[PDB]
Formats: structure tokens, C-alpha cells, sequence
């Protein structure tokens, strides 16, 4: 909680919390002021509760006066926290002007709406008049500015709680917070910048749920020392794909090579093992003789010895959700001492008892639906609630990366955020790319988290570098563009 | 980049 | 004074002092990253005195830490300031290195050394340790940040005391102070930066000494209305030249021209006239016919009659000094019902009890031999001494140009310093040109006051727009620059 | 008068009144576009008054109903003229709303305000109601378009009637009237725009004053057929300059010479001559031997010797005005048989009875207060008062060019209006460059009148075209830049 | 041109 | 302009 | 766009 690292650094460090509430204002001017240019021009509306949120306002109003058009700070709570009150003081002292009434028609005299209403670890559902003004502050088309969370975002889940307010820019404080990075909150966030209001680095650095950055992705690339062979970037083994889903091997294989991996082996049910190699010839797509095809356990020992002179084993796009497929998956994953990257149909059969008792790693790719079957959760119950993942990869010794338009990647004790990507990637076949990048990256060498944590960001930033319209992103297309993400990423 | 990550 | 200010700030307005303090250190730190842009590959060094500029220091140092790549600070006092002691406890529970002894191979460690030593209202000479550390400092090649004033500067009059840091960037608070804008503080400043640390705007704008600025001087200059002629924009005599100084005549009636005004009229002894006519033909260069070449009472009636038809008279570049000069001078201005920009000669002549006695306004444009001569003192005992020049302007109801690199405009309650120019001025005829400028504006409406202030910034800012070396600068290709100098400002 | 054309165009051609008018409203519309992009953003209030002007505003904002955000029309008459009436009704009819009540706070809602409150052929001072919205609508900040004229000008004379609207764009319709043409009128007009609204083109032709214009000047340029020699372009006599004025005489020279003169000779007293040949060594400065510095009738010989080798002589600037001066210009001009352009001082010794009887041609070129000492009254009198120069001009046989920031050229039956040019020319020395022009366009073959329309256009361009802030123009530089202007025109 | 004289 | 005057 | 969709 930053909650506690303020008070650390108040109780502990002896920073005065009056300056930690200066610096959390100052730095909501000058964000504004990148954002919006010359300030003077503007004229300013303040909503300040009676929090430090609120105080944080106060110290904003204050350092507008004199500079600006116009300002003015509506008042809306009861009371005053003693940083609030200070500031209040202050800004009056100033010469500011506060009133205690919201009258929906002042709206019309000002350009920037600061909201600084409610801050983090608001919990309750908004309603009665705050309710009123968010919901005017929303309809008024007036540019928001957000101190710290927009008003009515629960900073630790993303929830609106019954109303919130849309931002354009939200300015917080030594880290974002979990209601910035999960969704609704991260769509209501609108353009978020983090300041530095004086923390400790050490106290920032001690949070154990990050979102995965740029600067750390490039830092878990594998080297690629020239002297190398094939063997030097790892060997994949892909057991996918099924007479009625034959595109899915194909997408994995690929996406395995794009990332660097040297070697790609698909097993495939005949004749569908022959769609790969026409599309890509490059991969080897072995074909598995099947009685109706879809794999059982007559291709179990097939399937373990060519496992054997592989690093790492993805299994389960396309492969199908019948018993025959339950009893291979799970046999078959019982008996494998290879990691093990566990998506679509092969978590749909998945018997969560066998994860426990590898030896070997795992990572699995559950979409929330996925996730929901898994553990017989609703979507709803399981959706962005990274502390089930938690739980579920402790509990079950694996990676788990939830996929939503904010993933989930943790092993339990570390978890981390991506944000990269768009929309579309909600689509079929996306899915089976990332699968393929995650064995890639465990077989050149990373660890099944670290693995995991590249492969969301990269398989996100290549969608972004489509040239047209997302909406007509293909996996196809996707599989292209992945080297150019690695490129722009170095 | 002393005041901002963005 | 700044001291007054933070004072009423702190005890009427109620800003804690640690928040001025903090926001000022900060605001070294962002003013640095502006400089230096990102600052993580830099090794800082921070010299903290005992006072309050120490402090600044200390919160400097601070908030380095964990960011870049070394920092640690020389605490060079003996006691603290309770904000001194107060940031010096920050910086050591966040993990901040602080010694006492400066040892002189400690430079070869850092990049940047930040002064925060002694700030304003240092009124000793520095001697002893000090001075060997600031001796130091100087000879390092370092980048040099001084917080406040550079150490050293007698921050009330821009003198050395005995030995100063030479700063490559000057960090102060509020307003500009004057050992920054006058030399040779000027010159140890480096580039100056004004942060706001939050003094009430009104406090701000209560200080009655000014630098003259762009702003300031495009809201100054006169409106030119379409439907105008030449007497719309005044008309100017000026009362110049001699057989030995035939072309002070002509850059002043000249200066007055490039600046709008709509007639001017020279009086000069005959045939040194008609120099002004073949150089410049749209000037009018009335002969005087004199006995040996100069003005003497037997010309000053018809420089009265000639006086009646113009607004402002320019007397005195190129007049020579003598008894018969020094007569018609005096009686000249006695009797002359206009306003009077007197300069050079009639300055070198002038009696000031004629200026007393005056019903109508004047300017004074002396450099500081003529001011010296002008109250009897030495050079050295006037220049740069703003407040001799107020008390002469309101002791003998004038305005009063001091020229130098920094000049001083005063009429003796507000007081403006000039910052533009270069060394090309420091040459003949420089003069001759602003004393044309300032009697040009008075003529097209403005003030004394507001002429001298915005031809003071007007003929130093034409003095930069020369193309080449500024030393091969002289009056005529000023002259030229003029009219661009007016579009620039505009 | 377009008052007549519009009525001919309704009653001998047979247009309806109401198809002018739509057209008028039409043309207003597509003007406001142009000027400001699309409309569909904008929301317009319309002022109309009960005449026709009123007609045409109900027409503009019957045209905008539906397109643009608001429209709202303000009534401010008592009655509705016929097709007032009609356009009224129209507007009402198209769902368009009307209130007649102006409430100073309407302004806050609005962008545009059109003004058609007033037209054309109003003559009485603007008082009451109707003055207050005027001046409301001139401290709005809002953009105002004016139909016809910007109401409370007096379109015959350009005078303000006690007040009258500031427009940023003006649409007239057929030809600008003479109240856009001389100020006030023509800086309260804005950007002025003149709609074709379907008046025959006869009748617009008609017209006998006009704006001169840039192709009026193109073809009025003489020829410079290749085979020719400098008494192809002509030869000109200045008589000018004194011992007082000695700059004048190189000033009107090289203005004759500038233009393309094949040959100029000035005649002043000596030693003065020899400042023209030592700034232009081209010219050809005669000495002029003279008692005590101006000519005098001991000069008339020699000056009528001159004379006879030339095709034109311009006299007077820089003469001085004393007796002798007096004779000898009247008594020269009485006996001159060549053309004369008069200027300046030889305006001011005028003999009035001597341009009757000469039989040569004349130009004068006098500014307002020149010519109110030529005809005895006031500068408010016969300033801007072209039917009083069109009098003069037709009973003394002369063209005369009344200079002003809108100058007029008139022989009496043909009156021209100029508007270019700028403030700079608001200063000594531009006049004589004018007279030397003049007479040098003489000389090369153009008739008095044709002479004096290409000088005051190229003389005004020629000041547009200096590079930087206008009030630093000087004659010299004006010089410099005519063979610019010249090379624009073709 | 037809329309507006500028 | 909020934080420096240059 | 006043006059003509084009
Ligand atoms: N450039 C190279 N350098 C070193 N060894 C190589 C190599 N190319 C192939 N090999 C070796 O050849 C075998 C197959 O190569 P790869 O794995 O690259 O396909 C591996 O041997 P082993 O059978 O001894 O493990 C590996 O040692
Ligand atoms: N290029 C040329 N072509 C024709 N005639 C020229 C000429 N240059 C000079 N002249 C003649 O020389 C005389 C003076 O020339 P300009 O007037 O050009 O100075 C004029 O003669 P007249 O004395 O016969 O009139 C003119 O005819
Ligand atoms: N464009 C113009 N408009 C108005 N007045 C002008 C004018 N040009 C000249 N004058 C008048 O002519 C006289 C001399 O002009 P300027 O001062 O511009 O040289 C002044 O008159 P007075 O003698 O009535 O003061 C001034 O009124
Ligand atoms: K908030
Ligand atoms: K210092
Ligand atoms: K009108």
C-alpha cells in the first residue's frame, strides 16, 4: 500500500506530511501544465472533499491563484482532515474563493474541472450528491484532471463504485495504483503520470505488484552470442490441433519461432499436421496416426518420446475437449519432466491435481472463461482478481497468466501487469501466438515467469505497431510484426 | 524524468 | 527584500518555512534536469553552509539520492539553522554520505558541484577555508549550480566579497536579486533561473526595483493609428555638434527617426550642419553660426525660437566643454519650457540647480565619468550604485539613465535595470545614438520614465542583432538594427 | 450612389428588389465562410434594424437555420421596410427565432454577432438604445461581420455618427463606398469584401470614384521600348532646398530617378547643391548663387534658363516661406510654360491667381494643413473632403493630390482614392520622395493625373514592403525600395 | 473572382 | 512559465 | 460546405 509508505515516511523518515501533500499538489500543476501548455489562459474548477485528497486540491487551488484566469474550489465535505484543513487555510489566507454549494450551472464559467473529491481506499458505493456532481463533471465536456484516483475508482480492484469520474489526465503519487492498471479504473484514468512526491526509493522499490515496463523487458531478452547453433536458442515441442481445429498448431509453431527460439516441432493429428508446413516450412509437423482425430492415449508414448529431445512442451490449442483428450492431457502431463506452457483445451481437461504433483514447471494461459471452469468460479468472481491468481499459482507451484486487456502474470509471490496491446487481439488465434512465445522463451533460457512477463509485452506491442485499423489485426499479422516489437523494444 | 514516470 | 518576504509568508500568510525550503531545493533539482537533462549519469558534490542555504542544499542532496549516480554533501559550518538541522536529518535517514573536511582531490570524484555555501545577505569578506574551497571550486572545471546567489556575492549589490563562485547555473527564489543583475555578480551568476517556491503573487509584486523586460517594454511602446501624420509622432530638436565633434549630430537625430518620431531638427554649427544632410537627408540640420565653432549665449535665442515649435529638446553630444558652452548651456535650460534629455556635454557643464528649478521635466543620460563629475564623487563611489541615482533623480526632480553593461533608469521612487546590450556599445557614438531614442519616445507621448526604459532595452537588444563579432558593432549599423529590434519586441 | 444603381436595377432593369437582397445575405454568408472556415461550429447573433440593411441580416440568418449550432436574431426597429418584411416573415416561417429586446448578457451565448443595424445613407448621430448596443457589441471581444457598413459610419464621408460598430469583416455590395475608403470609416470596416449581387456591370462602371488599384497602376506604367536613350524617359528640373533645407532637393531627385527618369537636375543655392551629388553622384545639383541662403527673384533668370532643357519642373520642398521666396515662386510658375508640380513651401507662398492663368499644366500636392492654408479654412474642414479638392481642382485647371493615410487625386472630373501605405510615411522626407516621383512619371510621357494615381500607389507599396517594424522607415529606405514595389506591380 | 473583389 | 521565469 | 456537397 503507498497508504503505508506514507506513513513510514511521515512516522519513520520524519518527512512532515504537510510536505508530502505541497509536493503532491505542486506536481499536479506542473502535469497539467505539460498537458495543456500555458496555463494562464485557463480558468480552474476545484472539487475537494474533506480528505488529504481534498488538501491535495487545496494546495493546487493555491498555486493557481495569481497565475491563472480564474479559480475557484467547491468544498464538499463536513470536515477537514488536519492536512485538508491547513491547506484550506492556506488557500484562503492566499485570497482563493471556496463555496460550499454545487451549482450544476458552474460548470459553464470554468474550462478544468480538478477533482479531487476522493482518494485511494475509498470503498463505499457513491451515492446522494456526490453521486449528482460526478455524474455533471462527467456530462459537462470540460477537461478533468484527477488528483491521485479519479473520484469513485477503487484503487485496489479498478471497480467503479456505482459512479466515477471520466478523467483525461490523472496524476498520482509514487507508484500507480492497482485502480489505474485494471479495468473500468484504467479506462477512467485517461493519460496517467506518476510523480515523484519524495518517498524513499528503497520504500517505492519494497512493492511487490508492478506493471512490466519497457526498460524490464529489454533487460530479459536473451543474448545472442554469434558463436551459436540452433541448440543455443532451446527446442520446442507443440501437441496441438485436432480434425476440427487445424490452424492452431500453425499459430503456436510460428509464434515460437518469431521470438528466436531454433528449433519448432509440432504433433499434429494426420492429415491437419500437413496445413503447417504448407503455410510455414520452416516448422517440423510430425504427424499422430489418430482413430477419429483428436489425440488419446494410444499417442501418449508417441508424444513422450518425441518430448525427450525438446527443452519444453506447449499443449492444447485446438486439441479438442472430449474424455479420450482429458486422459491423454493429463497422463501425458503427469509423466512429462519438461516445463510445460498449458493453454485452451489442455486447461479445460487439466486435472489441477496432477499440477501439483510435477516436478516440473508449468506455466498456464487461462482467458477468465478458462479460469472460471478451472477453479468452478463465475467470470465475474475470477476477472482482474490477480489475488485468486495469487492463490492459484502458490497452491498449484505454477505461472499464471491471466489474459484480459490488462494480463495477469504472477508465481505467486511476484505478480506483474501488462498493459500493452488493443483490441485486437480479441480475437481467435491471438491466443495461440502467445502460447508459442512463452515455450520460445523458456526454451532459449528464461525462467516460466520472466518467459511469461516478455512474452505478454511483446505479443501486446506487436499488435500496436499494426498499421491500419486494429480491428482487422490478424494473428497472421500479429506473428509478423513480432520481430519488429523485439527490434523497437532494443 | 525526476518528477515523472509516464 | 526577499528576507521580508519569506518572513511574511511564513508568519502572516502561515506557509511552514520547510515548505518554502523544500520547494526551493526541488526547484534546483528541476532547473538542473532542464540544464543537464536526465541526471542519472551524474556524480554531485554539495557544499551546504550552516544557514538556510545550506538547507536549500540538503534537500537538494535529498532528493538525489536513489536517482543518480553518487551524491554526497561537505557540510562546511559550524551550526545549523533549525530548517539546516531539520534537512540534514532527512538526508541522513534516507541514507545521505555527509563529511565535514573538504578535501581538494574530493573534485576529481563528481561532474556537478552544487553551492549551496552562503546565500543572500552575506555581508563579510570571505577568508580562511572558505575561500580556499571556493578557490578550489573555481579551478576545477566542474559544472558549477549555485542555489540562491553564487557564494561570495553580496546579493544587495552584486559585489565580490573578496571571493565568489563562478556558477554555470544560478538557482534563486521569487525575484531576480540585484547582485544579479549588476556586475560583477552578473557575470558569476552564469544563467539565471527564477523559481516560484510560493510567495503570495501580491508579495511578489510589492518589490519597487525592476528588470526591464520584453513584456514590459512591448506594452510601452506608443500605438501608431492609422490615420496619422508626421505631428501625430512628435517632432524633436536636438542642440548638438561643434568644429571638433561634427557627428554626435548625426547619430542622435537619427536615433529619434528609426524609433518613429515624426520630425526631427538639429541645430549645429555651421558647416558642421551639413554633414547630417549628405549622410542622412531626411534630416533637418538647421546652420548656427557661431564665432570659433561652438554655442555660446550669443546662439540662444534662436535656439528658443527654434525650441517653440518641437516637443522634447536633446542637448549636449558633441557640444565641447567650455566657459561660452557652459553660459548658453545653463541659460538655455533655465528658460526652455519642454522636456530636456541632457546629455555628454551639457552634462559635463550642467549647474543642478538649474535642474531644481526647471518647471518641466528632464532626463539625465550620463555614463559614470559624467555621473563622477555630475555629484563630485569618484567612479568607483557611483557606478553601479542605484542608490545614489534614486536620491539625485528625486533631489533634482529628474530621471536619471546611469549607463553601463547593466544600466540603471530611475526617477527615484521605482528603479529599473537594463540587461540588454553587448560590449559593441562600448565604443563612440553608442551614446549619442540612445539620447536621440529617449527624446524620439518622449515626443510620440511617453513619460521620462517609460521613454528611458524602453529605449535603454530597444538599443541594447538592436546591439545583439548584429550578425557578426560584436566588437566590429558601431553606432551607424546600430542604427540599422533598430527598426528590426522594434519588430522583435512586437 | 449605389443607391441609385440599386434602384435603376430594380425599376429600368427588372430585378426584383427581393432577388438583390437575397443575394446581398448570400454573399455574406459565403464571405464569413471564407474568413472563418466552417460555420457549423459557430453560433451567430444577427442585430437587425427595420431597413433594408435589417432585409439583408434576415436573410443571413435564415441561410444559416439549420447549419450552424444557433442563430438568433435580435430586432431592434419599429417598422420593416416591403422587403424587410418579406425576409422577416421567411426567417419566422423556416423556424427561426426572434426576440426584440437586447440583453447584454446575449452576448456571453454567441461567437459571431452579424451587424445589420444600419446601411448606407444613414446621416444622423446614433444615440439611446441603439448606442448602447453598439457599444456593447464593441467591448464583446466577438467577431463582427458588418453587412453593407459597419453601422454608425456615414458611407458618404466615412465619418462616425457618435458611434459606430468595429467590424473584423465588412461586405458591401457592387463597389466599395467612400466610408470604407477614408477613416474612420476605413479602420472600423475591418476586412473588407465587395459581393457581386447582380447589378449590371454597366451600371457598376459608371461609377467616377474609385479605389486606384494595383491594375489600374500595371497599365498606366509607361513603356520602356529597348531601343532608347534617357531622353526617351525625360528630363526633370526640382528647385528646392535652402540653407535651412538642405536634404529635401536629393530626396524629390532621387525619387524622379528611382521611377525610371532618364535625367534629373536640382537647383539649390550653394554650397547646399553639393550634398545631393555627394549622397547620389547620379543627380545633377546646379549651384545657385543667393544673397542670404533662398532663392529670390535675383534667381528667376536662371531658374527659367533651366527650365528650357526639361520636360517638367517640380518646386518647393525645402524653399522656406519668407517674401522673396514668394516672389520668386509666383513670378516663375506665372512665366513657366512647361508643366510644374507644386509641393510644400511653394504651396505656401502660392498665388492661387497664378494657376488660373498659367497655361501649362500643375500638380500640388499639399497635406490637410497645407491645404487648408491654400484655401483658407480649417484642417477639419478640408481634410478628407474630396468634394472640396474635386472644386479646387476644377477652378484652378490642376490635379491635386491631397495626402492622408487614404490620399485623394481629382482633376475635378475623375477623383481617385489611395490606400496604400503605412504609418512610416508619418515622418519628414516621405513627401518629397512623392514629388519627385510625381514629376518623373510626368516626364516619362503620363499626364498629370495618370502621373499622380501610379506615384501615391507605388509611394504607399514601396512603404509596405520595408522588411522591418514600419515606424523605423525612412525616406532613404523608401528610395531603396521603389524599384521593388515597381518589379511587384508587373 | 465572379463573386468577391477582395 | 508556472514554476521558472528564465 | 455552405453551398455545395460535393
Ligand atoms: N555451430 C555448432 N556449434 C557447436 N555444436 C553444434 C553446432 N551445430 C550443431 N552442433 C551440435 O550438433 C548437434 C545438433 O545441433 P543443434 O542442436 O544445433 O541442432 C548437437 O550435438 P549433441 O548431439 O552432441 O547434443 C550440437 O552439439
Ligand atoms: N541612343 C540614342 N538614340 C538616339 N538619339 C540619341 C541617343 N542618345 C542620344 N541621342 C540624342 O542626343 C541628344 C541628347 O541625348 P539625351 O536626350 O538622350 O541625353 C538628343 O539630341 P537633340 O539635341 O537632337 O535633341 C538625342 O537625339
Ligand atoms: N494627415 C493630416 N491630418 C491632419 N492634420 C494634418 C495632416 N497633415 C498635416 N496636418 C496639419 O498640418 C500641420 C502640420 O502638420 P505636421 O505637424 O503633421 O507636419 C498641423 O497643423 P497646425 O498648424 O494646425 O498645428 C497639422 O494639423
Ligand atoms: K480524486
Ligand atoms: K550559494
Ligand atoms: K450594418
Amino acid at each position: 500500500h503507498m497508504k503505508e509508505i506514507d506513513e513510514l515516511t511521515i512516522k519513520e523518515y520524519g518527512v512532515d506530511s504537510r510536505i508530502l501533500m505541497e509536493r503532491a499538489g505542486i506536481s499536479v500543476v506542473l502535469a497539467m501544465e505539460e498537458e495543456l501548455g500555458n496555463l494562464s489562459d485557463y480558468r480552474f474548477l476545484v472539487l475537494c472533499g474533506g480528505g488529504n485528497n481534498g488538501g491535495d486540491g487545496f494546495v493546487v487551488a493555491r498555486n493557481l491563484l495569481g497565475v491563472v484566469k480564474d479559480v475557484l474550489v467547491v468544498f464538499l465535505g463536513k470536515k477537514k482532515t488536519p492536512d485538508c484543513e491547513y491547506n484550506y487555510g492556506l488557500y484562503k489566507k492566499f485570497g482563493g474563493k471556496v463555496v460550499e454549494q454545487f451549482e450544476p450551472s458552474i460548470l459553464n464559467e470554468f474550462d478544468v474541472v480538478v477533482d479531487a473529491i476522493f482518494g485511494t481506499g475509498l470503498r463505499g458505493e457513491i451515492t446522494g450528491e456526490y453521486a449528482e456532481i460526478i455524474n455533471l463533471v462527467n456530462k459537462s465536456g470540460k477537461v478533468v484532471v484527477s488528483v491521485d484516483v479519479p473520484s469513485g475508482i477503487d484503487s485496489n480492484t479498478g471497480k467503479v463504485l456505482r459512479t466515477a469520474v471520466k478523467a483525461d489526465l490523472t496524476v498520482t503519487f509514487g507508484v500507480p495504483k492497482i485502480g489505474h492498471i485494471l479495468f473500468p479504473g484504467r479506462d477512467l484514468t485517461g493519460k496517467l503520470k506518476v510523480a515523484n512526491i519524495g518517498h524513499p526509493v528503497h520504500l517505492i522499490n519494497s512493492i511487490n505488484r508492478y506493471v512490466i515496463t519497457r526498460e524490464m523487458v529489454r533487460s530479459l531478452l536473451p543474448e545472442r552470442p554469434r558463436d551459436s547453433h540452433k541448440g543455443t536458442y532451446g527446442k520446442v515441442l507443440i501437441i496441438a490441433g485436432s480434425r476440427l481445429y487445424s490452424g492452431a498448431p500453425v499459430l503456436s509453431g510460428m509464434g515460437s519461432l518469431k521470438v528466436g527460439t531454433g528449433l519448432v516441432k509440432l504433433a499434429v493429428p494426420f492429415p491437419q499436421n500437413l496445413i503447417a508446413t504448407s503455410r510455414f516450412p520452416e516448422l517440423i509437423s510430425v504427424p499422430i496416426d489418430t482413430e477419429k482425430g483428436f489425440f488419446s492415449l494410444q499417442n501418449l508414448q508417441e508424444c513422450l518420446e518425441l518430448s525427450k529431445d525438446v527443452d519444453v512442451v506447449a499443449i492444447g490449442p485446438g486439441l479438442g475437449n472430449n474424455e479420450h483428450v482429458r486422459e491423454f492431457v493429463n497422463e501425458f502431463l503427469k509423466t512429462l519432466e519438461k516445463p510445460a506452457v498449458i493453454d485452451a483445451d489442455a486447461i479445460n481437461v487439466l486435472d489441477t491435481s496432477v499440477l501439483k504433483e510435477r516436478k516440473s514447471p508449468a506455466v498456464l494461459t487461462p482467458h477468465p472463461g478458462e479460469m472460471a471452469r478451472l477453479v468452478k468460479k463465475t467470470v465475474g468472481d475470477v476477472k482482474y482478481n490477480y489475488e485468486l491468481a495469487e492463490e492459484f499459482a502458490k497452491e498449484n507451484d505454477c505461472v499464471l497468466v491471466l489474459k484480459s486487456a490488462t494480463t495477469i502474470v504472477t508465481d505467486g509471490e511476484k505478480t506483474l501487469f501488462n498493459i500493452t496491446g488493443n483490441t485486437g487481439l480479441s480475437k481467435g488465434g491471438s491466443g495461440d501466438v502467445l502460447t508459442g512465445m512463452i515455450a520460445g522463451f523458456i526454451a532459449q533460457g528464461l525462467s516460466p515467469l520472466e518467459a511469461s512477463t516478455v512474452s505478454v509485452y511483446l505479443h501486446g506491442f506487436a499488435a500496436e505497431l499494426f498499421e491500419q485499423d486494429e480491428r482487422g489485426l490478424t494473428a497472421s499479422e500479429l506473428l509478423r510484426l513480432i520481430p519488429e516489437a523485439i527490434r523497437r523494444l532494443k | 524524468a525526476w518528477l515523472f514516470e509516464a
